[PDB]
């Protein structure tokens, strides 16, 4: 390990910088824009066959 | 104050010392011998170690 580490101030001080990236509510938006995809095209071949 | 060998004579000296500066002062240099070289910078003491 480092010199002086603390796991509890090293830890925070790393993931702060990924926290403010919303890429934890990016997934959210793209998840229901794939749910709702999915059945307006499931249900789009199956009024064809 | 703490002075080591602030009375001696005769002799060359043992080759270290401890020698508080009066409170007045700072008597922070003698407790960054471990664990405070580049880490905390040379104003503060490391209360963890």
């Amino acid at each position: 390990t480092e010199t002086n580490l603390i796991p509890s101030h090293h830890y925070g001080k790393a993931f702060a910088p990924l926290f403010a990236s919303n890429a934890m509510f990016t997934r959210n938006q793209r998840a229901v824009i794939t749910r709702e995809a999915f059945v307006c095209a499931r249900s789009a071949v199956a009024q064809c066959q | 104050v703490c002075m080591t060998n602030w009375a001696s004579l005769g002799d060359e000296g043992r080759g270290l010392e401890v020698r508080l500066p009066p409170p007045t002062d700072s008597s922070v240099h003698a407790y960054k011998t471990v664990l405070s070289r580049g880490y905390i910078d040379n104003a503060q003491f490391n209360p963890l170690a």
